RNA sequence: UAACUUGGGAGUCAGAACAUGGGUGAUAAGGUCCGUGUUCGAAAGGGAAACAGCCCAGACCACCAGCUAAGGUCCCAAAAUAUAUGUUAAGUGGAAAAGGAUGUGGCGUACA
RNA sequence: UUGGCACCUCGAUGUCGGCUCAUCGCAUCCUGGGGCUGUAGUCGGUCCCAAGGGUUGGGCUGUUCGCCCAUUAAAGCGGUACGCGAGCUGGGUUCAGAACGUCGUGAGACAGUUCGGUCCCUAUCCGUCGUGGGCGUAGGAAAUUUGAGAGGAGCUGUCCUU
RNA sequence: GGGAUAAGUGCUGAAAGCAUCUAAGCAUGAAGCCCCCCUCAAGAUGAGAUUUCCCAACUUCGGUUAUAAGAUCCCUCAAAG
């Protein structure tokens, strides 16, 4: 899990999402995975 | 080490409120007739019949 | 000078019964404040009680508004060195519903000597059932 | 409604904050040095929770009379739980940046 | 942390390092719970949540620092007038003696070293730790009790089996 | 051992015909939070509860006296001071 300020799409399949006030970053590969956006 | 303020009147006589004296413990004497300290020996007369 | 003043000789207080059911916390201690203070009264005198008694009911039914529910947290400090507690209004709710409004509405009621002795005419149950029949307390409504 | 001239008697030569135009410092300081206005100094009263310099306003004395200023009208605490139309769900309101997000409004230009 | 400013104290707010007793912050050294790996296992790297309890003994220098020896699950970092002298030490740094190097014609001075050299107070108020006397609790008494609310305690190693 | 949580993993499920732990609805989850363990506690003026004991003579102050059940004075001592 990556906690950054900045969080975008690292690849073309990664997904954008907010759940519970938090941008969230989610894609299929495990590394791509991000939060606190 | 030494007072900061002086005490007053107020503070002083509420301090001195335990500050008393006793009664003796005194009961009448059967012989002498005078009173005394119990389990003493009277004075006036000399007798004590335990 | 012509104003008149109340006295302990010419004063009256009744028995209320307010009932809690379904209704917002804040907006319904700040009303009972005023009965217990007299406010409603047109014999008013500051230095001395004029209010009446208020009975709640129903207490464990009052509603907040929004997330209130687990941001609002109550503190208290033991004197000792960091012995400060907390508990979150919702769990108060469901353990002391009594003190949750006995607390909101001291709050409101100021303190001084005579406001402490206004806000014993208060009395909190958690349910229907007041043991004070023999006061004979009569019903009322929210303005 | 002042100004000027002659004569008698003085005090003052340690100043401060706020707004604004500048130097200096680091477009730091409740810093420092000049221009301009106000207040304090030598100014009580109301507001800013407390708070010489900020806002309103200059107390001859008495009254259990009335209308207003700043700021206010749920309770502490005097006055609308006023009316009309819209926005925000975060306790935002009631502390801050570069950056990062089909959070949600308004006005303009075959897609699975 | 080293500085800038000079607003409080010069009819006086006592220093550095310890010792004794602690408290509190989390930017977490150890213990607990989780992602991701360039994660086979045994061991690690990095980041997130977590402050309940723990977090050694000596050699050398007056010291803080710092190095070294032997250990430990670990030998965390900061604040409180650099916590603390009406609690205590006086080894360094600011008294009067004397000496060396250096500077001055000189009396003398350190951009430096060396040996020596008085630390005083019976606690008035608040605060803190113990222990009694009054009055109250709607008659006067003797015993046994509920617990609103506070305080205390919280750590961890090595073996054996699977 | 119990009950709710943090970071986490989730189960269903639309907004957005698919996807998605969330926007409604169900779980799981820390030496930490509230209990469990030990001590003090009704001056808790909101002063609580239970068992037992005592309860008569008067000018008829809407009072008073002296007693009662009990507790002390004084005295011999300690396991306490």
């Amino acid at each position: 899990m990556k906690v950054r300020p900045s969080v975008k799409p690292i690849c073309e399949k990664c997904k954008v999402i907010k759940r519970k006030g938090k941008v969230m970053v989610i894609c299929e590969n495990p590394k791509h995975k991000q939060r606190q956006g | 080490a030494v007072p900061k303020r002086r005490t007053s009147k107020t503070r002083k006589n509420k301090r001195r409120t335990h500050f008393k004296i006793s009664v003796p413990g005194m009961t009448e004497c059967p012989n002498c007739g005078e009173y005394k300290l119990s389990h003493r020996v009277c004075k006036n007369c000399g007798s004590y019949n335990g | 000078r012509q104003t008149f003043m109340a006295n302990e000789s010419n004063i009256e207080r009744k028995w209320y019964v307010i009932d809690a059911e379904g209704q917002t916390l804040g907006r319904l201690s700040s009303e009972v404040a005023s009965i217990l203070r007299g406010k409603n009264k047109v014999t008013y005198t500051p230095h001395v009680d004029t209010g009446d008694y208020v009975i709640v009911i129903n207490a464990s039914k009052i509603e907040f508004t929004g997330n209130k529910e687990t941001d609002k947290v109550y503190y208290r400090h033991s004197n000792h060195p960091g012995g400060i507690k907390s508990i979150t209004a919702g769990e108060l709710r469901r353990t002391n519903p009594e003190r949750l409004i006995e607390n909101s509405i001291k709050g409101m009621l100021p303190s001084t000597r005579l406001g402490e002795k206004q806000g014993k005419k208060l009395f909190v149950y958690g349910g229907a059932e007041h043991p004070h029949a023999a006061q004979q307390p009569e019903n009322y409504e929210l303005r």
